[PDB]
Formats: structure tokens, C-alpha cells, sequence
């Protein structure tokens, strides 16, 4: 697959997202238990709250699709869909909305993602989630400055920085400690203190950062000047316009 | 034929059934089976013998939590379910031995209601299905038990509700999958406002029939509503066959490729291949690292896109067994063709434009509701002429059990009287032998 | 030199607009805030008053960890907080959907034949006067033939009323001038020609009914009443029986052969009657706009006030009300119509034009389109790159992707003089948004906008339309805040570029110029903006029959 | 065979044509010419390429008063009418021998369109006619003289208006005598919604052909409906029969005794007469100097005095060549026959509700208007149950001029192509005809 146009270091960041044979880069180590923790839909030692039957228990319907598509673990088990959301600043996080939710539906299985401007969400059944959520938290995907994780009071993808680089955040769910210069997370996702915080790394410096962004910036790549990226989505509105008036 | 085109014609089980048949075999002004399935949308009801009698017994009539306390009346309508059933189907006849059905199930608490096509023939619309079943059980209850000039009026209430003080039939006791004509977003939508779990009730949630019933329906709509016309008539067809029918086993072959390990990824890249195999798009120019493709011919394109698109829906939401990313998949489906290849995606943007909405108004407080509640008059899923909502149908009859509003719980009735006809259920079956019977013809 | 929004970005911070960092926390909360203050105290006192918590700071998550930013509104010099620009809190505002909800247009033409040839009875300039004598009684709710009537009172009810226009200026004339909309006096002299040519020898009433009655009814009432008191006037009036067949002949004239609504009544599923916002097409509104009678040297401020008054009526009103409700949509609308920010964009964009093409002169076509729409985009988005300020002004997506597209769109209309390929435009805006910044709006911004493309040239049932006919009911449009206003705008564009005297509708354009209107549609924003200050006096209220 | 009532028909000069026709060969289930109207009814469309045209030079589009400056486009339409409605009819059509019918009319200023019955059969309603015609001549006209892209989207808002902005089609230059599903005032009621003046203008104001054809409306509306279903289908069908199509020649020789002098009294005298002469009535039981009569048949006295009333319409309205008495002649028929008989009157009381309202608003400021713009789905009118509108269509066609809102100012398209079409011109002679072909198989 070719995934996308274009010849600056953002339009090689964004193909890189999407392609499953690109190794993601990993940053830093999590626990799985401290995955549970950010994710806050159970305690650690907690069994997985169901929805409906294990597969294997209910009688299902004569079907050569249910036949030909494997269900993924969480689907057998009859596991709650749950989420994951982020918010990446506009000062150059690694990860952008529709990057994300474009790499989301070529990496994984069984996927709903969810664009917005200051917020993008995957659902996917409870025990999946937490696969890659380690991978959505432990590699270039993420940085912890310049994205939070936040399932709700999203507010900062267009805020000016604080004085240590960090985005806002409402709830303050990430804190850099500038003794020590690394963040933690104090909070799960949804706001609620977390027993122990969670270790989560260094930010990228800013030549990282640059490296591995996939906005387009007048202060970065701009958009305008990765014209064959530009020459594509042109292409794209003549063809719809064209279109849809005769075929 | 006004086309060149053939299509290999398979079965839900991938088998192939009848080669190169014309495609407007399949055309619904054209295909038996299409005019049959849609007079019999027309003229079938379900009759809840058990509500009325509820209903009657209790005072409880006219809508949510409404009663009337004093006017409950004892009439054992269940009990005599032959005798009220007979009587009711001699007054919804024109002649003896007509092509009438009035079938009870459930041991009488049902009944399945088909009016005689005649009646259809001199009406402007469907209502008659509804109504003339309506006052048939009315009347054929008042004679069954003698009930009272005084007191007939509750019966009444107790079978068609709050109509007319209601413009709709607000607390009836019967059921139809069509709804009034006053619900239509616009002319000609009638076969478009028909629940996606409707659909998937009728089909036994057998993925392929589901979505095959909801293309008929909805392609059925695009030539009533004038959009399969001229220009756009053959760009539909091909969307109904390779979309709705499976033609060229595409769909199913696609699905067979990607479902142990696929993602909707790996669906595009195979469908892109397939349709650079078969000649449908071509490079047409060079960028850095880029192939731009082109096409001498979009409607093909398009059917081939759709195919995949319905292909990627059964791998992503059929691996979660959960509907709900259908939006998801109707989106990213298309945002990451285009970007794959420099054509337009399904309907030239239209699907991608419903799945931003569909999505929105899934996930949110604004409106909307889980996927089955949704169909093609639903003002956030009308706008993409036919390529989107059979995707939810498909994706509905996948789930295994993460919706509220399930058609457990909003299709019951319809799910106990509509499956039991057969070309309702098996759509996919009777459509295709009736193209391939009526393929010389064409 | 400066940018036209870097005046309101250095009221709202400390920090140049260009600096990339701030502080954050340290605020105080609510307690920052002159009207979150008022709110915390006004909400203990009502939930004691009534013995229900009511509004209270500490529900859910802290407002305030940020600044809580005065907007500008734009074309002034007034400075508000946002609360101050919700339609609940601004009397301007309502009073503006009211002056529309409670107007209707209505021929005489049908009237007058009916008189001549079915009674037999003249119709003059004096008969004219006298009716409209009656009329201006028995509008606001008051009786003409009956003993022992009951009636409104006239203070009350002191907005409604009924004047006339005609393209013919000797037939004005003879009317009495208190109840004529005197179109050479409104309009200057190019565009009182188009208008007076446009109407002809017709005779046209503009029918106010009382806002106090709009309030407590709906927009479906409007011509109801106002055909009823027509009624009693042309009995009166023309001395038929009270109640004659003939007087079916003025029913029907007045309800259905020679009424003009503001807004067609909408389908099942967001069932409404007519004079509702859904029911407005673009092109009316920008029509009720009178931007365009003052201001016709500016094509720029004609464009950008339509979009003012469409992006409050259309995402203020309706969709955060009518379709929605609660906390609502200010703030997606405001975006439209404060900081100046707008202005910025669309006067850059027709700067561009006016030194490329020359305003409409480009070709009408797809190379124009993809030329204009895209250096506008990346003018705007080059902007929030720019100022900090800027984008943590404008923080939600789809205030931006609204902003940058309408400036787009109505720089394209500029180009060709026609607003389908401005509409073109937009959509393509949308399209280079959406991979500059890998974001767009909200989760469902761009239905509409991935449909755009494909809609904008359709001529399929329900897809092709001219954008001046479209409104919020056609079908791409019916759901989702930041379009219907900029799309008003759009509509707008051309014709002020090629300075036509009316969009769609002239004798809508004529009902508006009106002095005796409660709002003044000649100056939306700075409306707004006394709205926003407590200083607008509506229509409608009740003091005069409640306690002291 | 269900009913073992016979009928004399005639035609509309007072000739015997058929004897001894069984009740039932009248019905709108049965009678193969009742369909072909109401099929007819469904499928034909006006076009005004006239108007088209005119609307395209000016951009006078979308509705009353509108124009767009800087859109006219001025295109030669009406001098390539020929080419263009050939155009279209290949777009229309579903196959070359079909029934698509596409006629020029006026030198090419209109058009008569039936789009073709196979269109139908697949169709949940009526509107493929306008929708499926507008699209096929915005399509040709774009074509004929390859209107760009960007100018095309004028061609659509000068054919079809404001759709989908507005709901209706606001400021279309086609029409159709129904209209819009939406519009209903309950399901069942699309071929109710058809106003007077079009039934007037498509019979060219033939006073008897008028009543006919809106007494087959009305009546085919009540078995869509359900109204005419089990207990009260003789009384529907008897009053189709002797109301609306002269059966036994009793509203003709009604008219004859007292079109010279006569008052609605002198009918109402006359009818009480001929009902005790044929045994319909009888005297029950007398009074002070006064009979009671009663009836062993309700619904054949309903159906003589209807006939009475039609005729009483006739006198009264055809005496002052002038139509707005109808409604005081609906009223009064009634109240005065009650009185003369001690039996109920037409519709059990229901012509009288709907004339006292009828008259009320016709004759008041609330709403309503003159006679011609009623019809059976119009909230005034729409309570009798198909027995107080052919009337009204009676009385307008007997008008000479004394409307504002006659035929001429609201149906003259509607006149120029719809009555070319035979059986809606003159549905009499055709209804007559094959219930008489079909006598034998009831
Ligand atoms: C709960 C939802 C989902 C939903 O259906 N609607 C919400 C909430 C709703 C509520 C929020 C009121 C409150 O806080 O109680 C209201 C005011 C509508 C209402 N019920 O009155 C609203 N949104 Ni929302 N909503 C807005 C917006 C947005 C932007 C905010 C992005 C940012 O970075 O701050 C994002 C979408 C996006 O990412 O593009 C968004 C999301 C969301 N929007 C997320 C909550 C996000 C969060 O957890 O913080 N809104 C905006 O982008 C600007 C205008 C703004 C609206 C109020 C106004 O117009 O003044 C408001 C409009
Ligand atoms: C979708 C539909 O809701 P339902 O699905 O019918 O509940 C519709 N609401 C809306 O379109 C809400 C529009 C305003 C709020 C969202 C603005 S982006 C309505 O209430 O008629
Ligand atoms: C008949 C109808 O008017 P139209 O014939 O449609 O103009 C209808 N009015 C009314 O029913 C008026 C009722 C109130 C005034 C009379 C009270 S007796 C309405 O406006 O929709
Ligand atoms: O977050 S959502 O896009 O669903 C709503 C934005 S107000
Ligand atoms: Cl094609
Ligand atoms: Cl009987
Ligand atoms: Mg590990
Ligand atoms: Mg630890
Ligand atoms: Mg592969
Ligand atoms: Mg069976
Ligand atoms: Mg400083
Ligand atoms: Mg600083
Ligand atoms: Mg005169
Ligand atoms: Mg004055
Ligand atoms: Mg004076
Ligand atoms: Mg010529
Ligand atoms: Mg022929
Ligand atoms: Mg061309
Ligand atoms: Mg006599
Ligand atoms: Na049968
Ligand atoms: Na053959
Ligand atoms: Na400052
Ligand atoms: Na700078
Ligand atoms: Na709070
Ligand atoms: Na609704
Ligand atoms: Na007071």
C-alpha cells in the first residue's frame, strides 16, 4: 500500500502511522497494570465485566461471514466495549486526530475511531483495548507534554503551552516536575486520582519533535509546500465535483 | 438491455449459482422477485392478538402509559383466534381464494396479515395494508363477542391506537415495516423508512441476506425517487449487484482474504489490487513514491469500492462482533481510498459525508441512537443514495449482543410475522433465480 | 498594518499575540470572571427562593483554568464576556428572530381585482389610505364591526402594524407616507431602479403582528392573523356584507394566492410551520439583511453582516434551541462575527481578487475555484499558526474550519459573481483544512462537507439547487452548527460584489427597510453588541399587566 | 355475488346503455376501468417547457417573486421540444414498448408525460411521476444544449423549484393532480388530495362527467382508506352508483322534472316520492298529520337521497349558473329531508357537518375560499365519506363565471393535458363499459 502523498518528513510520518509493517518506535516501558490504571474501567485484579454470553455459549445464526471472520479475544468472552482517547497539541505532537484514527483501522481489528479536532477515541471490546493501549501509550504515538490522555475535558489542542512545554489540561491528569524532568500521570483518564502515579517518561525534545510530527506548520513543514500532497486532495475535489454532476 | 454489463450471480454460501447475466436482470423495474418483495412490504401486517386483548382487558389504550379506568373489557380474543382470524380475513378479501393470507402464529396470539394485491392496484399507496387489516380485526372482534355500540369504540382504540387525534397510529396493536406517508423526508423515500433492525429481524441476522434486503430496499428507493435515472441509472445497478448481491463472489472473496487477521486496511489494499487485476483503474500518472490511478469508467469504480466497503464493514465490526464502529468503518473506508489511489471513494464522497454524521450521531447526546435504530429516511443517514445503510444492516447482523436498542427490543413483532415470508428472509436466494430465469429476456 | 483581529487578541492577554506560552491555574477559577460571579451568586439566591439547588460552580469540572476571554464584537468597539452573547442573556438577539417570526408579506393585487370585478366597487389611491387607516387599528387585536368586542391593549401590542410598497412612485406618493416603505428613500438611486422595476405596479403590505403574541404562539401563526384582520378591514373598509362569499376570495388571496413567508413549514421529524428558522432560505436571509442598502461601497461588510445574522439566527437560535437546547452554540457562532477575525480573512481574500481578476471578472469555473479557495485557506490557517493568540481564541475546530471557508468561499463568489462556484470553494477550504491541520470540526462537522464536493453541481431531486434557494432543510444541511450562517454569507457575496440590490427575494429585501422594526437590520453587530451591554429595549413584555 | 343489488346504467344524455349490471361490476376492486383511471391518475404528469424556459431567461426560479440576478440563461427549449421531449422519453421509458406515453402540446409549450406502469409495480407510492419526469427533462434539456456544470443546477430550480428546501415542489413548472405524500391529512387520503377545479378542467366542465369522475375518486379513496371494508361496502358502493354515475337514470330524471322551475324543495319532494314508489321507503308510523317513514335498507335510502341531493345541486346551482350556493345546497338538502321524513340524512348526517363548515368557510376571513379550491383531503371537506365533493365539482362546473378562483386562474395546465386523456374526460362512458364487460364474472 502506498497510504499517502507527499515528500516532506510529515507526509513519511503519517505513511509510517498507517503502515503495519512500520515498527512503531517505543519510548517507554508500562505496566499492564498501569495501563489498567490510566484506562479506568476496572481495578487490577478485577475480572472483565460481560455484555453478553462467551460466543462459544449462544447459538449464533447460520452465517458464512460469523464463519469466514474470527472474533477477536474480547468479542469471545462477550467483554464491554470500552475506550481510549487522546488530545495532541497543535505544537507539534507525534500523533494528530486523523493520523490516528487512519493508522487505528490499518493496525488493528474489531475497531471505532473517532476524529474530532481537540479529541480522537477508540472503542473496541475491554481485554483488546488494553493491548493497544500499551502500544497507543508506550510508543511515538505518544509524548507526554504534547498529548494527554483525556476522556473528558479535552480542552488544549489550540492552547498556548505552559511555561514547562506541557499542554493544558483542565483536570491536570499529567504533571511535569521540573526537579526531576520527567511526567507522571496522577490521574486516570476520566479524572479520578490514581492510588500511585504512573511513570511516563521524559518529553521529546524539540529536534524530536520535529522529527516525528505530522501536523503541518508554517513553523514546521507547511502544507502548501508538500505540493504533491496539495496536487491529490485538488485532484480528489475536481473528481467528486465532476462526479457528481455526471459520471 | 440499456448496458453492456454481465455479473456471475453466487449464493450466501459463495457458490457460484448462474454466469453472465445481464445486469439488468437484476434491475428492480425489471426482476420478479424485486416487485415481489416490495408488494409484499406493501401489503403485509402483523396483527398483536395478544396486545389487543391486553389492551382491551385493561383499559390500556392510546399510547404510553395511558388508561382509561372504567372502560376495560374481558373478551378472550386468543382463545377464539380461528373464529376472529377467518372473519376478519373474509372481510379483507375481494374474492374467494385470492391471493389473501391471514396465518395465525404463536398459538393465536399473532397473526400474519398479507391483503390482496387487488386492493393495491387501485390505491395511490401502501396505507391500505394497515388500514383495511385494521377495521377487518375491529369489526370481526365487535361480531365475535357482540360487543356494544356503547363500548366498540375501545376495540377500536385497542387496534390502531390513537389515530386520529395521532397523526401516526400512536399505541396500535399492529405492526408494518413501512411506516405513514406522512414520515417521508421527501417524495418517493417510502422504502427507505424501514428500521435497519427491521431488516435484520426479517433476515434471522444472516449477515449477507440482511444487507442483500437492505440494497433492494434501497436502491428500489433510488428508482422511485428518480435517482436511478439517465445519467446515474447504471451507476445504481452496479451498486445493487456488487454491493447488495455479492455479484462476482467479490464481497465474499474479500472477506475470505481479510477475516481470520484483516482490518479494514488490508481490505482496501486488496480491493485496489483486484481492481487494478481486472482493468477497472489504471496508473495513470507518476508522482515521488506515488502511483496516481485513474479510471475510464467510474461507475465500475464505484461498485468495486462498494463491494469493498461492505467487505471491510463484516471484517472490522463482524472481528468485534459489535455494530457500533460501522460508522467507523463507513468513514475510514473511504477517507483512506482516496488517499490510497486519487479516486473518489463511494458515491463521491457521499458515504464518507453520512459516516461523519452516522458517527457523530452515534456517539453523542444530540440525536440518533445505536446503529439498527437508524434507516435511509433517517434525516443523518438519507444523504449517500443507497451505498451506506446496507453496510448497517450487515454490521447489525453481526453483533452478538452490545446493543440497548437491539431488534430484540425494538422488532419483535415484526422479527415473529415478517421472517416467515420466504422471499423477505431469503432475498439473495429469490432475486438471483429470478435474474437467472429471466436472464434471455433482458 | 496589523491584522484587524490584533487589537482584540491584545485586550484578551497579557502576552503579544505572538507569544507561544502562558500561565495557566493560577486564576482564581470562576472567581476571574465579572459574570460567573454574578451567575454563582444569582443562582444561590434562586435555588433558595424556589427550594431546588439550581446553578452551582462546584457541579462537575472547574471552569476557569484558563482565561475566560472578552470578545470583541466585530465592526466595534465593544468588549463582552461570551455569556453576554447567548440569545438567553441578549435581548437583541431575540427581538431579531422576532421581527422576522412576526412578519409577513402580502399582494393587494388579488384583493384590489376581487373588489373590481366581483363586487363591482372601485379601488383608489384614498380607498387604499383608508384601509390602510383600519388596518393599523385592527392589526394589533382591535374590533371594527361588532358591538361588544373585547381587545388588545394598544401598548401592548405597540410593535405591530401594516405598511405597503409599489414600484410606482406617482401611486406611493398619493398614499399617506406613515404607512408607505418609501423605496428612493431607503434605497440608493441603482438599487431603488432594480427594486421599483422589480415590483412594478404591484402593491404590497409588510404585516407586522404583535411580538407578544409571537412569543406566546409560533412563527405559523404570523399569517393567520395577519389575513384575519385584512379581512375585517377589507369588509370594513369596502362596505361588503360582514361575511359574504366574497370574503372567502380575501381568505384565500391573504392565506395561500399572494402571501409571502419568511420560511416554508419543515418535515415530520422537525415538524414546524412556517415563519420557523429552518423554513428561511439562505437567500432570504441575506435579503432580510440591510447591509447591503447602507454599506454597498463595502461588499466585504455587506457579506460579512449577512453572516453575522445568519450564524446567530442559525446556530444560536435553532440548532443550539429549537434543534438542540441547553448551554448551546454561542460560541460556534460567535466565532463568525467577533475579534474581527472574519474581517481579517475576507478582506485579504478580496484584496487578492480585486489585484488578480478584478471582482467578478474571473472566469466562472473549477481553475478560479481551486486559484481563490485555496490562497485564501492558507492565508487563514497561516494565521493561527502565526498568533498563539489566534488559535486559543478560536480553540474548537470547526469555529476555525467555519471562519477559513466562509472567507474562502465568499473571496471565491467575489471572483466569478456567481455563488454556486463559492459554494465550490468552501468545500474545497474544508478539504485542505482537514490535511494542514490532520483535524477539521467536531465528530460530525464534515457530513455535509465530504457530500460537498459532490453537491454542489448535482442536479439530482434532492441534491441540485442554486445556493441561494438552499436553507436549512436541504438535506446535507438540516443537522450541524457552523454552515447555515456562512452559507447566507456565500449566497450574499456575489451580488454585493456585482452590487445587485437584492439576493433572491426583492420584495423581502424591501420589507426590511423599515424604520419602525424593533431591531435595525442595517447594523446586525453593533445590535448585538448593545444586546450584549443590556442596553436594547424589546418588544413583547408584560410588565404593564404585572405587579410593581 | 357477495351483493345481490343490480343497477340500470346510462349515459350522460339519458340513454339506457347497459341493463341489469351487478352492484359489485361497479366497484373499485373490480371494475377494470376504475383502475385504469386511478393507475392513470398516478402516472401522468403536465410539463410547461414554456414556463421552463421563461423561468431560465429571467432566473426567476423558486418561488413567487424570487430571481437570482446574474443566474438567465437563455436556452431555445420550446423550439427544441421535440428533440428534448424524445430525449426525455428515452430516460423515461423502461423498455421501447412500453406504455410510456410523451406528447407535445400547444406547438411545443407543453408537454403530456405517463410514465410507464412498470415504474409503478416497484413503487411504495405516486411520486416516481413528477420525480422520475423532472429528472428525465432536466437531464435532456442539459444535454440538448450541453449546459455547463455550472449552470446546470438552474435547470433543476426552474423545473422542479425549491425542493428540497421547501417541501413541496415551490415555483415547479410541472404539475400533477395529485399531491405531495406529505400533504395527507391521514394515510389513505392521496387520491382525495386533488382539487376541485382540476376534476372541473380535466372534464372540460361537463357538468355529469365531472360528478362522475370525482364520485370515483372519492369513493376508490374510501376503499384505500378501510372505509369501505365489511359492514358499509354495499352502502359506498350503492352511493358510487347512484350518486356519482346517474345509475337507473334517477339523478338525470330528477334534473329533467324540475330543471325548469324547480327548488332543492321541489327535489326533495320529488325523491321522497320515487323512494316510497320503488319500496324504499314506507310509512312506519303516523303522527298529528304527519308521516314517519321508515326503511328495511339504510343504504339504498342513503343512496336515493344522494342521488337527490347531486340533482338538487344541479337545479339549484345550474338556476343561478353560480357555484357558491353548493354549500348552503349540501346543508339544506339535508336538514329539510330529515324533517320531510323523520329518516336520517346522506352520510347519516355528515354531508349536513360537512356543509355547515364548507359554508362557513366559504363565506367567512378564517380560511376556506370559493367552491373550486375544496376537495376531499381539505380539512373542511374531508368528513363525508365521498358524498358531499362530486357535488361541489357539480356546481363548479355549472359555473359561468362568477369565480375568482375559477378552473381558468388554478388549473390551466392541469386543463390543457390532462383532458386529452380520454378516460379522465369522460370516465362515465369508460366505467359504464366494462363494468358491462365484466357482468359476467361477478
Ligand atoms: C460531551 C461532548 C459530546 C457531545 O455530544 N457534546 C459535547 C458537550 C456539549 C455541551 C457541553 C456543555 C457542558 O460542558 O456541560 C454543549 C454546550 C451542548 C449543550 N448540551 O448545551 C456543547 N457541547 Ni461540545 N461544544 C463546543 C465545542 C466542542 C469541541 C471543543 C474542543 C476544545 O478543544 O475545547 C469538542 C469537539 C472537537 O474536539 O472538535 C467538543 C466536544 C463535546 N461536546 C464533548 C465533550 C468534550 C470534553 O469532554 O471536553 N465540543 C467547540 O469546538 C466550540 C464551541 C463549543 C460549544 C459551546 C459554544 O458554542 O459556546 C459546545 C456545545
Ligand atoms: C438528528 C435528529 O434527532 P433524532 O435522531 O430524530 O432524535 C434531529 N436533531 C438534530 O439534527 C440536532 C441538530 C442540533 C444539534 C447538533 C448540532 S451539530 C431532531 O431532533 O430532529
Ligand atoms: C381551514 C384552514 O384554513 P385554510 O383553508 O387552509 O386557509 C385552517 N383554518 C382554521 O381551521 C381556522 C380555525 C380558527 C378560526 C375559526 C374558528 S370557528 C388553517 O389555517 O389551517
Ligand atoms: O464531541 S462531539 O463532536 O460529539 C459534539 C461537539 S459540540
Ligand atoms: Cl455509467
Ligand atoms: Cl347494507
Ligand atoms: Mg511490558
Ligand atoms: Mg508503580
Ligand atoms: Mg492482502
Ligand atoms: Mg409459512
Ligand atoms: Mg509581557
Ligand atoms: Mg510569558
Ligand atoms: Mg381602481
Ligand atoms: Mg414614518
Ligand atoms: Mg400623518
Ligand atoms: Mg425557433
Ligand atoms: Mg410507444
Ligand atoms: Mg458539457
Ligand atoms: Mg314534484
Ligand atoms: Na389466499
Ligand atoms: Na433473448
Ligand atoms: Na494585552
Ligand atoms: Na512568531
Ligand atoms: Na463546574
Ligand atoms: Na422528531
Ligand atoms: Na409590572
Amino acid at each position: 500500500a502506498q497510504y499517502y502523498p507527499g515528500t516532506t518528513k510529515v507526509a513519511q510520518n503519517r505513511r509510517n502511522f498507517c503502515n503495519p509493517e512500520y515498527e512503531l518506535e517505543k519510548l517507554r516501558e508500562i505496566s499492564d497494570e498501569d495501563v489498567v490504571k490510566i484506562l479506568g474501567h476496572r481495578a487490577p485484579g478485577e475480572e472483565y465485566p460481560s455484555v453478553h454470553p462467551p460466543l462459544e455459549e449462544m447459538d449464533e445464526p447460520e452465517d458464512a461471514i460469523r464463519e469466514m471472520v474470527e472474533p477477536i479475544d474480547g468479542a469471545k468472552a462477550g467483554d464491554r466495549v470500552r475506550y481510549i482517547q487522546f488530545t495532541d497539541s497543535m505544537y507539534f505532537a507525534p500523533a494528530q486526530p486523523y493520523v490516528r484514527s487512519r493508522a487505528y483501522l490499518c493496525r488493528y481489528r474489531g475497531a471505532d475511531a473517532g476524529t474530532l479536532s481537540g479529541r480522537q477515541i477508540i472503542e473496541t471490546r475491554e481485554r483488546d483495548l488494553e493491548k493497544i493501549s500499551k502500544e497507543l501509550l508506550e510508543t511515538e504515538f505518544f509524548d507526554p507534554a504534547r498529548s494527554g490522555v483525556r476522556g473528558k475535558s479535552v480542552h488544549g489542542h489550540s492552547l498556548r503551552l505552559d511555561e514547562d512545554g506541557m499542554m493544558f489540561d483542565m483536570l491536570r491528569r499529567q504533571i511535569y516536575n521540573k526537579d526531576t524532568g520527567r511526567v507522571e500521570m496522577v490521574k486516570n483518564q476520566i479524572g479520578d486520582e490514581l492510588d500511585e502515579p504512573v511513570d511516563l517518561g521524559e518529553p521529546l525534545d524539540e529536534e524530536t519533535l520535529m522529527e516525528k510530527t505530522t501536523i503541518y506548520r508554517v513553523d514546521g513543514e507547511a502544507y502548501r509546500d508538500d505540493v504533491e500532497a496539495v496536487e491529490i486532495m485538488q485532484r480528489i475535489h475536481v473528481l467528486r465535483s465532476q462526479g457528481g454532476f455526471n459520471l | 438491455a440499456k448496458f453492456e454489463d454481465k455479473v456471475d450471480l453466487y449464493d450466501d454460501r459463495g457458490n457460484l449459482v448462474e454466469e453472465q447475466v445481464p445486469l439488468e436482470a437484476l434491475s428492480p423495474l425489471r426482476n420478479p422477485a424485486i416487485k415481489s418483495i416490495v408488494q409484499g412490504i406493501k401489503r403485509t401486517v402483523a396483527v398483536n392478538l395478544e396486545g389487543i386483548e391486553n389492551a382491551l382487558k385493561t383499559a390500556k389504550v392510546g399510547g404510553p402509559a395511558c388508561k382509561i379506568m372504567g372502560r376495560e373489557l374481558d373478551l378472550d380474543i386468543v382463545g377464539n383466534a380461528e373464529s376472529i382470524a377467518a372473519a376478519a380475513k373474509e372481510m379483507i378479501q375481494v374474492t374467494e381464494d385470492d391471493d389473501t393470507n391471514v396465518e395465525l402464529l404463536g398459538g393465536g396470539k399473532r397473526a400474519l396479515v398479507q391483503v390482496p394485491s387487488a386492493r393495491f392496484d387501485v390505491a395511490a399507496e401502501y396505507s391500505a395494508a394497515p388500514l383495511v387489516t385494521a377495521t377487518a380485526f375491529v369489526q370481526a372482534i365487535i361480531n365475535e363477542f357482540d360487543v356494544s355500540m356503547y363500548d366498540a369504540n375501545m376495540v377500536k382504540a385497542a387496534v390502531l391506537g390513537r389515530y386520529p387525534q395521532s397523526v401516526e397510529y400512536m399505541g396500535a396493536n399492529i405492526a408494518t415495516m413501512l411506516d405513514i406517508p406522512q414520515k417521508l423526508e421527501g417524495p418517493g423515500y417510502a422504502l427507505r423508512n424501514i428500521m435497519v433492525n427491521h431488516v435484520v429481524a426479517a433476515t434471522l441476522k444472516n449477515t449477507l441476506q440482511a444487507a442483500a434486503l437492505s440494497t433492494i430496499l434501497e436502491q428500489t428507493a433510488m428508482f422511485e425517487m428518480g435517482d436511478a435515472v439517465g445519467a446515474f441509472e447504471r451507476m445504481h445497478l452496479l451498486g445493487l449487484a456488487y454491493q447488495g448481491m455479492n455479484a462476482d463472489n467479490l464481497v465474499f472473496d474479500l472477506v475470505k482474504a481479510n477475516g481470520k487477521e484483516g482490518t479494514v486496511g488490508s481490505v482496501i489494499a486488496d480491493l485496489v489490487e483486484r481492481a487494478l487485476e481486472d482493468g477497472v483503474i489504471k496508473v495513470e500518472k507518476e508522482l515521488t513514491d506515488y502511483k496516481v490511478y485513474g479510471t475510464d469508467d467510474l461507475a465500475m469504480w464505484n461498485a468495486y469500492a462498494a463491494a469493498g466497503l461492505m467487505a471491510a464493514t463484516m471484517v472490522n465490526q463482524g472481528a468485534a462482533r459489535a455494530a457500533q464502529g460501522v460508522s467507523s468503518t463507513l468513514l475510514y473506508y473511504n477517507d483512506l481510498i482516496e488517499f490510497e489511489t486519487g479516486l473518489p471513494s463511494v458515491d463521491f464522497g457521499k458515504v464518507e459525508g453520512t459516516a461523519v454524521g452516522f458517527s457523530f450521531f452515534s456517539h453523542s447526546i444530540y440525536g440518533g441512537g445505536g446503529p439498527g435504530i437508524f434507516n435511509g429516511n433517517h434525516i443523518v443517514t438519507r444523504h449517500s443514495k443507497g451505498f451506506a445503510i446496507p453496510c448497517v444492516a450487515a454490521a447489525m447482523a453481526l453483533d452478538a449482543g452490545t446493543q440497548m436498542f437491539s431488534p430484540e427490543a425494538t422488532s419483535g413483532l415484526i422479527k415473529e410475522v415478517f421472517s416467515q415470508v420466504d422471499e423477505f428472509r431469503e432475498p439473495l436466494k429469490y432475486v438471483v433465480e429470478a435474474a437467472a430465469e429471466i436472464k434471455n429476456e433482458i | 498594518a496589523d491584522k484587524l483581529f490584533i487589537n482584540a487578541l491584545k485586550k484578551k492577554f497579557e502576552e503579544s499575540p505572538e507569544e507561544k506560552k502562558t500561565t495557566f491555574y493560577t486564576l482564581g477559577g470562576w472567581k476571574q470572571s465579572e459574570r460567573k460571579t454574578e451567575f454563582v451568586n444569582a443562582g444561590k439566591e434562586v435555588a433558595a427562593k424556589r427550594g431546588i439547588p439550581q446553578y452551582n460552580p462546584d457541579i462537575g469540572t472547574p471552569l476557569g483554568q484558563r482565561v475566560l476571554m472578552p470578545y470583541q464584537v466585530s465592526t466595534t468597539d465593544t468588549y463582552v464576556e461570551g455569556d453576554d452573547l447567548h440569545f438567553v442573556n441578549n435581548a437583541a438577539m431575540q427581538q431579531m428572530w422576532d421581527d422576522i417570526r412576526r412578519t409577513v408579506i402580502v399582494g393587494l393585487n388579488h384583493a384590489h381585482a376581487v373588489i373590481e370585478k366581483r363586487l363591482g366597487k372601485e379601488v383608489t389611491p384614498e380607498t387604499i389610505t383608508h384601509y390602510l387607516e383600519t388596518v393599523n387599528h385592527a392589526m394589533p387585536g382591535a374590533a371594527v364591526v361588532q358591538e361588544h368586542m373585547v381587545e388588545t391593549h394598544p401598548a401592548l401590542v405597540a410593535d405591530s402594524y401594516v405598511k405597503v410598497f409599489t414600484g410606482n412612485d406617482e401611486i406611493a406618493d398619493e398614499i399617506d407616507p406613515a404607512f408607505v416603505i418609501d423605496i428612493n428613500k431607503q434605497f440608493p438611486e441603482d438599487q431603488a431602479e432594480t427594486l421599483k422595476a422589480e415590483v412594478g405596479d404591484g402593491i404590497w403590505q409588510v404585516v407586522r403582528i404583535p411580538t407578544i403574541v409571537s412569543r406566546t404562539c409560533d412563527g405559523a401563526t404570523t399569517s393567520r392573523w395577519s389575513a384575519m384582520q385584512i379581512g375585517m378591514s377589507m369588509i370594513s373598509a369596502y362596505k361588503q356584507a360582514a361575511g359574504e362569499a366574497a370574503t372567502g376570495d380575501f381568505a384565500y388571496a391573504a392565506k395561500h394566492a399572494e402571501v409571502i413567508h419568511m420560511g416554508t413549514y419543515l418535515p415530520v421529524r422537525r415538524a414546524r410551520g412556517e415563519n420557523e428558522p429552518g423554513g428561511v432560505p439562505f437567500g432570504y436571509l441575506a435579503d432580510i439583511c440591510q447591509s447591503s442598502r447602507v454599506n454597498y461601497e463595502d461588499p466585504v461588510r455587506v457579506s460579512l453582516d449577512v453572516v453575522a445574522t445568519g450564524a446567530m439566527l442559525y446556530d444560536q437560535i435553532w440548532l443550539g434551541s429549537y434543534m438542540s437546547g441547553g448551554v448551546g452554540f454561542t460560541q460556534y457562532a460567535t466565532a463568525a462575527y467577533t475579534d474581527n477575525i472574519l474581517d481579517d480573512f475576507t478582506y485579504f481574500g478580496k484584496e487578492y481578487v480585486e489585484d488578480k481578476y478584478g471582482l467578478c471578472e474571473a472566469p466562472n469555473n473549477m481553475d478560479t475555484v481551486l486559484d481563490v479557495a485555496t490562497e485564501v485557506t492558507f492565508y487563514g490557517l497561516e494565521q493561527y499558526e502565526e498568533y498563539p493568540a489566534l488559535l486559543e481564541d478560536q480553540f474548537g475546530g470547526s469555529q476555525r474550519a467555519a471562519v477559513v471557508a466562509a472567507a474562502a468561499g465568499c473571496s471565491t463568489a467575489f471572483a466569478t459573481g456567481n455563488a454556486q462556484t463559492g459554494l465550490s470553494g468552501w468545500y474545497l477550504s474544508m478539504y485542505l483544512h482537514k490535511e494542514q491541520h490532520s483535524r477539521l470540526g467536531f465528530y460530525g462537522y464534515d457530513l455535509q462537507d465530504q457530500c460537498g464536493a459532490s453537491n454542489v453541481f448535482s442536479i439530482r431531486g434532492d441534491e441540485g439547487l442554486p445556493l441561494e434557494l438552499r436553507g436549512p432543510n436541504y438535506p446535507n444541511y438540516a443537522m450541524n452548527v457552523g454552515h447555515q450562517g456562512e452559507y447566507a454569507g456565500i449566497s450574499q457575496a456575489p451580488h454585493a460584489a456585482r452590487g445587485d440590490a437584492f439576493v433572491f427575494n426583492p420584495l423581502v429585501k424591501i420589507a426590511f427597510a423599515d424604520d419602525n422594526l424593533v431591531f435595525d437590520f442595517t447594523n446586525v453587530r453593533g445590535e448585538f453588541a448593545k444586546g450584549a451591554l443590556r442596553e436594547f429595549e424589546p418588544a413583547g413584555e408584560r410588565a404593564l399587566i404585572t405587579p410593581a
